[PDB]
C-alpha cells in the first residue's frame, strides 16, 4: 500500500499544481526584454570597461 | 516530458507468440540507446536486452537468447519486442528502459528505487 | 487502486498540458526579431589561479566580488583573492571527496560537502588564528551535491537521496524537508529574494520550492536527460537549466513552461554549470568539450567561446557586480575571464 | 657552380636547426603543462644545446667552407672550445634522456619518489659541467694543439683525441645500448601479456605483431639515427691522430653529418601529442 | 599608499606560509596511490584484503591505508549510497585503478555483475582507468560443481560449446570441469573488456580465495603493470 500512498500524493500534488494562475507568454517576454534593456548599460561583460576603471586591469 | 507507454501482454500460453509495443513520447528517439528490462514476482530487476541508436548492435540475456526479436523503428518512433516459444517460468512485468545520455554506450538503469526514465510496464503472465 | 490513481494523474497532466498549450500565444524568438544582436564577445584570461593538486569540483564567489572559495578533490578548500592572486586561506578537509562549497554572504563561514553525506561549516573568525570545523551535519542518507547559504543562520542543502533540506546551524537539525523529487537532485539555485528556490534533479524535472511553506509550487518537465545545474534570472522571474542532451533551456515561473531552447548541432556534449550575467542578456554555459559558450539569452546565438581549459569545465561563476567570470575545470586551474 | 649548391644545402641545414630548436624552446616557455613534467626539462636542455650549436658553431664554419679561407684567425681557439662544448652537451643530454626513460620504465614507483626536480637539475648541471670541463680548460691551455694563409686545422694530439672521444661518445653509447636493450625486454614482456589476453578473447569469439613492430621501429629510429650520425666521425677522430688514412674533404663532410644530427633531434624527441598541439598553436599553421 | 604596502606585505607572508604547506601536501599527495573498491553486495569484497594496516570508517564511506614496499595505498570502499551510481562515479576518475570484486558462487547475480562491468568499462570518464578483477569464492565453485546439475550451462547456452584455453594452466589437484567454468567466466569478462579495444586501459583477472593473504601483493604487482604500461604509452612505445 506504499505505491498507492505515493500515487495519492502525486494526485494531490498535481491538483495543487493545476490550480495556479498563469500569465501569458508575451507579457512575460516583454517584461524580460524590459529588464534586459533597463540594466544593459550597467553590465561590464556586455559593455567594455576602460582599463583604469577595470579593477582587473 | 519524457514518457514511455508499453502495450500488449496479458495472460498467454506456453509456446505461443506475443508482440510488445512500446511508444516513446517527449524526446528525439534516434539519439538514445534503448533497452528492455523485466521484473519477476518477488525478485529483482534483470536486463533482458538492448539496442543502440542505429540498431546495428543487438545483444541478449543468455538464458532467453534466440527467443526474442527487438525491432526499433525511428520513423514510427516505436520499439517492438517479438516473443515466441514462451515458458511458464518466465512470467513477469516488462519495462521499457532508456539510457539517460545521448550518443553513448553506457547505461545505468537496473535501479528499482524509482528510476524515472522507464515506463509503467506491462504484466505478462503465462499459464500452463 | 493504482490504476484509477494513475489515470487521474494522467488526466491531471493532460489538464496541465492543456493549460500550458493555451498559454502559448507566441514564442520569444519571434518577439525578439527586431532586437540588435550582441555580436562577437571576446573575453581574455586576466588571471590564472594555480596550486591545486586534484581537480576543482566546485567554486563560489563572494558577495564583495573579491574572495572566492575553491573546492578540490585533494582535501583542500582554498579561499583566494582574485585581485592579487593571494591565497588568503587554505583549509584541510576531513573527507577528500568534495562535491560542493558555499561562501556566506557576510563572509564569516564557508561550507563544504561531498560523498560522506555531511555538510561541514567552517568559521573564519579565527580568534585563535586557526580555522576549525564549526559544525558538521549528518542528516542526509545519499551524498551531498549542492549546498547554499540563505544567511549565516540557515543553510539549504541538496542531497543525493532526492531530498533537499533546510538546516538551522544553531539547533543543528533539519527545519524543512523537501521530498517531491524522484530523481537525484543535482543542484539548487536560490532566489535573489531568498524566498523561493529551484532544484534540478536527474529525472528531467525542475521544481520550484518555497522555503517558508515547505512544498513545491511548480514542476517543469521540458528537458530530456539529467539536469546538471540550474540558475535564476537576475529578476527572479525565470531560470535557465543545462542538461546532458547539449541543450540549455529557459523557463518562466509565470507561464509555467519553457520560453526558449539553446541548442547547436556541432556540440553534443553535456552542460555542467550555467550562470547568467548581471544584466541577464548573456547566458554563460560550461560545456563538456573543454570550453564555455556565451549564448545570447534573447537571440539563441553564440556570442563567443572561452576555449582556455585543457579538461572539462566543471563549474562556472559570475560576480555580483558582473565584473569577471571565473571557471574551474578538471585540470586544477581557475581561469578568471573578463 | 658547386659552391652555390653547397651554400644552399648548408643554409637550409642551419635554418632548419634554428627553426626546430626555436619552436621547442618557445613552446615550452609558452605552455605551463609542457614544463610541469620533470621529463621535459631534459628536452629543454637538449634544445638549448642544439640551439647553441645552430647559433654559434655551424655559421662560421659554413662561411669558411663556402669562401675557402678562414676569416678571423684568433677566433679559431674559442670556436674549437665552443664546438667541443656544444657537441658534448648534446650527447650528454641524450644520455640523460636515456637514463630518465630507463629509470621511469624500470622502477615505476621509485621514479615518482626519487625524481624530485632537484635530481633533474643535478643531472643537467653535471652534464653541462662535464662538457665545459672537457672543452674550455684543455683547448685554452692548448694541450691538443701542440701535437709536435691562415687555417683552423687544429691537429689534435693523441692523448686528447682518445680521451675526449671516450668521455664524449663511447661511454654514452654503451649507456644508451644497455638502456634501450632493457627497455625492449620490458616492452616485449608487456606485448606478450597483451597478445595472450587478445588471443583468449579471439578464441572466445571464434568458439561462439603490429605493436611489436611499432616498439622496434621507435627504438630503431632513435638508436639508428644517433649512432649512424655520430659513429663515422668518431671512428675517423680516433684513427686520424694515430695515423693514406683520411682526406680533408671527407673529414669535413662527416663533420657536417655529425652536426646534421642536431637538426633531426627535435623532430625525434618531440613526437609527443602535446608538442604537436603546442607547435600548431605557436606556429599558427593549423 | 604606505598602509596598502603594509597590508600587501602581510598578505604576501601569509601566501608564502600557505604555499610552503601546499608544497609539503603536494609531496604527500603524490606519494599516495588511490584505488576504488567496487563490488556487489553478495560478494565478500571486505574480505579481499587482509594486509590492511587500519580499517577506518567514515559516515558514508570506508577508507583503508596500507603500504607495500614503502608505497602508500588508499582504498576507498563505497558505503551507504543510493542505488543509482551514475553521478558519484565521476569523482573517481583520478584514481590509479578500480578493483572490481565479483561472486562466482551465485549465478543470477553474475549477469548483473557483467552488466555493471560493461557500464564501468564503456563509461566516458572511466576510460583512462584500468580495472583489476577478482573472481572471489573459487573454493565454493569447486564445492558447488558436484551438485548433480550445472547452473552455468542453464544460464549460458555458450557453455555447452566451450573448451579450456590452451594458454591457461590448471592448478594441480583440480577438476577440469571446475577449471572450464572458471576460465569461461574469465573469458566472459575479457570479451567484454576486449570488445571496446581502446588501448588506454586493461583488465587484470585474478582467481582469489575466501581466506588468502597474497591479495595485497597482487594489487601491488598490477599497479606496477599499470604504471609501466602508462609510461610505455606516454613515450609512444607500444
Ligand atoms: C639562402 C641560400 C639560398 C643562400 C645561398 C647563397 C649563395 C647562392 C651565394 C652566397 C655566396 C655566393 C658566392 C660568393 C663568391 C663567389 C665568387 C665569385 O667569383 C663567383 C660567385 C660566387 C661563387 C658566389 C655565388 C653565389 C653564392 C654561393
Ligand atoms: C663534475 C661534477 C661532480 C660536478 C658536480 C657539481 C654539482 C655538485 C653542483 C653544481 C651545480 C649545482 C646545482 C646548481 C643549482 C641547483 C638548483 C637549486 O634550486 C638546488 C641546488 C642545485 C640543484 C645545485 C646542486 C649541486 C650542483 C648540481
Ligand atoms: C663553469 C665555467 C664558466 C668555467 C669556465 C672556465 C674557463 C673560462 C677558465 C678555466 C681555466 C682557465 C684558463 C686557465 C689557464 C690559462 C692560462 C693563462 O696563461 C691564460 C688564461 C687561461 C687560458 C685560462 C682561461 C680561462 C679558463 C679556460
Ligand atoms: C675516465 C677517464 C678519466 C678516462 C681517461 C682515459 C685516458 C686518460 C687514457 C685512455 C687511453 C689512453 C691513451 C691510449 C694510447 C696512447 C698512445 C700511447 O703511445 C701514448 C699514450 C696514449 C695517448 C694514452 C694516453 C692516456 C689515455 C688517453
Ligand atoms: C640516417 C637516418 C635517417 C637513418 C634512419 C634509419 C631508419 C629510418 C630505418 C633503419 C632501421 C629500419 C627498421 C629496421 C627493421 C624494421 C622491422 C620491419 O618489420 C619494419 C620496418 C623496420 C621497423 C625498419 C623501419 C625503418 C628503420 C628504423
Ligand atoms: C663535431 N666537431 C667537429 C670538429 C672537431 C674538431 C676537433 C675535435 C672535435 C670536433 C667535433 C666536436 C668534438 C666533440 C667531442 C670530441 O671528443 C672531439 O674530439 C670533438
Ligand atoms: C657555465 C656553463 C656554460 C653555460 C651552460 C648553460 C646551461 C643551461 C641549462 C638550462 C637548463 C634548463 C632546464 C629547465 C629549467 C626550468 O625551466 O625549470
Ligand atoms: C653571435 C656571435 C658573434 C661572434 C663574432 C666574432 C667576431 C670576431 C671579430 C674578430 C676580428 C679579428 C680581426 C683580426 C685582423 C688582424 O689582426 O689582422
Ligand atoms: C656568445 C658568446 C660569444 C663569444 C665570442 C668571443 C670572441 C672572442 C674573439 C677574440 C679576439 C681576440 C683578438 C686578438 C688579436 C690580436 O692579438 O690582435
Amino acid at each position: 500500500t506504499a505505491s498507492i500512498a505515493q500515487a495519492r500524493k502525486l494526485v494531490e500534488q498535481l491538483k495543487m499544481e493545476a490550480n495556479i494562475d498563469r500569465i501569458k507568454v508575451s507579457k512575460a517576454a516583454a517584461d524580460l526584454m524590459a529588464y534586459c534593456e533597463a540594466h544593459a548599460k550597467e553590465d561590464p561583460l556586455l559593455t567594455p570597461v576602460p582599463a583604469s576603471e577595470n579593477p582587473f586591469r | 516530458q519524457v514518457q514511455l507507454q508499453e502495450s500488449g501482454g496479458g495472460l498467454v500460453q506456453p509456446g505461443g507468440s506475443l508482440r510488445l509495443s512500446c511508444a516513446a513520447s517527449g524526446f528525439t528517439f534516434s539519439n538514445y540507446k534503448m533497452n528492455w528490462v523485466r521484473q519477476a514476482p518477488g525478485k529483482g530487476l534483470e536486463w533482458v536486452s538492448d539496442i543502440s541508436q542505429s540498431g546495428a548492435s543487438i545483444s541478449y540475456t543468455g538464458s532467453v537468447k534466440g527467443r526474442f526479436t527487438i525491432s526499433r523503428d525511428n520513423a514510427k518512433n516505436t520499439l517492438y519486442l517479438q516473443m515466441n516459444s514462451l515458458k511458464p517460468e518466465d512470467t513477469a512485468v516488462y519495462y521499457c528502459a532508456r539510457c539517460p545520455a545521448p550518443f553513448t554506450r553506457d547505461c545505468f538503469d537496473v535501479t528499482s528505487t524509482t528510476y524515472a526514465y522507464r515506463g509503467q510496464g506491462t504484466q505478462v503472465t503465462v499459464s500452463s | 487502486e493504482l490504476d484509477q490513481l494513475r489515470q487521474e494523474a494522467e488526466q491531471l497532466k493532460n489538464q496541465i498540458r492543456d493549460a500550458r498549450k493555451a498559454c502559448a500565444d507566441a514564442t520569444l524568438s519571434q518577439i525578439t526579431n527586431n532586437i540588435d544582436p550582441v555580436g562577437r564577445i571576446q573575453m581574455r584570461t586576466r588571471r590564472t589561479l594555480r596550486g591545486h593538486l586534484a581537480k576543482i569540483y566546485a567554486m563560489h564567489w563572494g558577495t564583495d566580488s573579491r574572495l572566492l572559495v575553491s573546492a578540490s578533490q585533494d582535501g583542500k578548500l582554498i579561499i583566494w583573492d582574485s585581485y592579487t592572486t593571494n591565497k588568503v586561506h587554505a583549509i584541510p578537509l576531513r573527507s577528500s571527496w568534495v562535491m560542493t562549497c558555499a561562501y556566506a554572504p557576510s563572509g564569516n563561514y564557508v561550507a563544504c560537502g561531498g560523498l560522506d553525506n555531511i555538510c561541514s561549516i567552517y568559521n573564519l573568525k579565527t580568534r585563535e588564528g586557526n580555522v576549525r570545523v564549526s559544525r558538521e551535519l549528518a542528516g542526509h542518507t545519499g551524498y551531498l551535491s549542492c549546498c547554499r547559504f540563505l544567511d549565516d543562520n540557515q543553510i539549504v542543502t541538496s542531497s543525493g537521496d532526492t531530498t533537499c533540506a533546510l538546516w538551522d546551524i544553531e539547533t543543528g537539525q533539519q527545519t524543512t524537508t523537501f521530498t517531491g523529487h524522484t530523481g537525484d537532485v543535482m543542484s539548487l539555485s536560490l532566489a535573489p529574494d531568498t524566498r523561493l528556490f529551484v532544484s534540478g534533479a536527474c529525472d528531467a524535472s525542475a521544481k520550484l520550492w518555497d522555503v517558508r511553506e515547505g512544498m513545491c509550487r511548480q514542476t517543469f518537465t521540458g528537458h530530456e536527460s539529467d539536469i546538471n545545474a540550474i540558475c535564476f534570472f537576475p529578476n527572479g522571474n525565470a531560470f535557465a537549466t543545462g542538461s546532458d542532451d547539449a541543450t540549455c533551456r529557459l523557463f518562466d515561473l509565470r507561464a509555467d513552461q519553457e520560453l526558449m531552447t539553446y541548442s547547436h548541432d556541432n556540440i553534443i556534449c553535456g552542460i555542467t554549470s550555467v550562470s547568467f550575467s548581471k544584466s541577464g542578456r548573456l547566458l554563460l554555459a560550461g560545456y563538456d568539450d573543454f570550453n564555455c559558450n556565451v549564448w545570447d539569452a534573447l537571440k539563441a546565438d553564440r556570442a563567443g567561446v572561452l576555449a582556455g581549459h585543457d579538461n572539462r569545465v566543471s563549474c562556472l561563476g559570475v560576480t555580483d557586480d558582473g565584473m569577471a567570470v571565473a571557471t574551474g575545470s578538471w585540470d586544477s586551474f581557475l581561469k578568471i575571464w573578463n | 657552380s658547386v659552391r652555390i649548391l653547397t651554400a644552399c644545402f648548408l643554409s637550409l641545414l642551419i635554418l632548419s636547426t634554428l627553426l626546430g630548436n626555436t619552436l621547442v624552446c618557445a613552446a615550452v616557455i609558452r605552455f605551463r603543462h609542457l614544463r610541469s613534467k620533470v621529463t621535459n626539462f631534459f628536452v629543454i636542455s637538449l634544445a638549448v644545446s642544439d640551439l647553441l650549436v645552430a647559433v654559434l658553431v655551424m655559421p662560421w664554419k659554413a662561411v669558411a667552407e663556402i669562401a675557402g679561407f678562414w676569416p678571423f684567425g684568433s677566433f679559431c681557439n674559442i670556436w674549437v672550445a665552443f664546438d667541443i662544448m656544444c657537441s658534448t652537451a648534446s650527447i650528454l643530454n641524450l644520455c640523460v634522456i636515456s637514463v630518465d626513460r630507463y629509470w621511469a620504465i624500470s622502477s615505476p614507483f621509485r621514479y615518482e619518489r626519487k625524481m624530485t626536480p632537484k635530481a633533474a637539475f643535478i643531472l643537467i648541471s653535471v652534464a653541462w659541467t662535464l662538457s665545459v670541463l672537457i672543452s674550455f680548460i684543455p683547448v685554452q691551455l692548448s694541450w691538443h694543439k701542440a701535437k709536435p694563409i691562415d687555417n683552423c686545422d687544429s691537429s689534435l694530439s693523441r692523448t686528447y683525441a682518445i680521451s675526449s672521444s671516450v668521455i664524449s661518445f663511447y661511454i654514452p653509447v654503451a649507456i644508451m645500448i644497455v638502456t634501450y636493450t632493457r627497455i625492449y625486454r620490458i616492452a616485449q614482456k608487456q606485448i606478450r601479456r597483451i597478445a595472450a589476453l587478445e588471443r583468449a578473447a579471439v578464441h572466445a569469439k571464434n568458439c561462439q605483431f603490429k605493436r611489436e613492430t611499432k616498439v622496434l621501429k621507435t627504438l630503431s629510429v632513435i638508436m639508428g639515427v644517433f649512432v649512424c650520425c655520430w659513429l663515422p666521425f668518431f671512428i675517423l677522430n680516433c684513427i686520424l691522430p694515430f695515423c693514406f688514412c683520411i682526406d680533408s674533404n671527407t673529414f669535413d663532410v662527416f663533420v657536417w653529418f655529425g652536426w646534421a644530427n642536431s637538426s633531426l633531434n627535435p623532430i625525434i624527441y618531440a613526437f609527443n601529442a602535446d608538442f604537436r598541439k603546442a607547435f600548431s598553436t605557436l606556429l599558427g599553421c593549423y | 599608499t604606505e598602509d596598502q604596502r603594509n597590508e600587501e606585505k602581510a598578505q604576501r607572508e601569509a601566501n608564502k606560509m600557505i604555499e610552503k604547506q601546499l608544497q609539503k601536501d603536494k609531496q604527500v599527495y603524490r606519494a599516495t596511490h588511490r584505488l576504488l573498491l567496487l563490488g556487489a553486495d553478495n560478494s565478500g569484497k571486505s574480505t579481499i584484503v587482509k594486509q590492511m594496516r587500519i580499517y577506518h570508517v567514515n559516515s558514508g564511506i570506508f577508507e583503508t591505508k596500507f603500504q607495500v614496499d614503502k608505497v602508500n595505498f588508499h582504498m576507498f570502499d563505497v558505503g551507504a549510497q543510493r542505488d543509482e551510481r551514475r553521478k558519484w562515479i565521476q569523482c573517481f576518475n583520478d584514481v590509479t585503478a578500480i578493483i572490481f570484486v565479483v561472486d562466482s558462487s551465485d549465478y543470477n547475480r553474475l549477469q548483473e555483475a557483467l552488466n555493471d562491468f560493461k557500464s564501468i568499462w564503456n563509461n566516458r570518464w572511466l576510460r583512462t582507468i584500468s580495472v583489476i578483477l577478482f573472481l572471489n569464492k573459487q573454493d565454493l565453485l569447486a564445492e558447488k560443481v558436484l551438485a548433480g546439475k550445472s547452473k552455468i550451462e542453464d544460464y549460458f547456452p555458450e557453455f555447452a560449446r566451450y573448451t579450456t584455453p590452451e594458454d591457461a594452466t590448471p592448478e594441480p589437484g583440480e577438476d577440469p570441469r571446475v577449471t572450464r567454468a572458471k576460465y569461461f567466466i574469465r573469458d566472459e569478462f575479457l570479451r567484454i573488456s576486449t570488445a571496446s579495444g581502446d588501448g588506454r586501459h586493461y583488465c587484470y583477472p585474478h582467481f582469489t580465495c575466501s581466506v588468502d593473504t597474497e591479495n595485497a601483493r597482487r594489487i601491488f604487482n598490477d599497479c606496477r603493470d599499470i604504471i609501466q604500461r602508462m609510461h610505455l604509452r606516454q613515450y609512444e612505445l607500444l
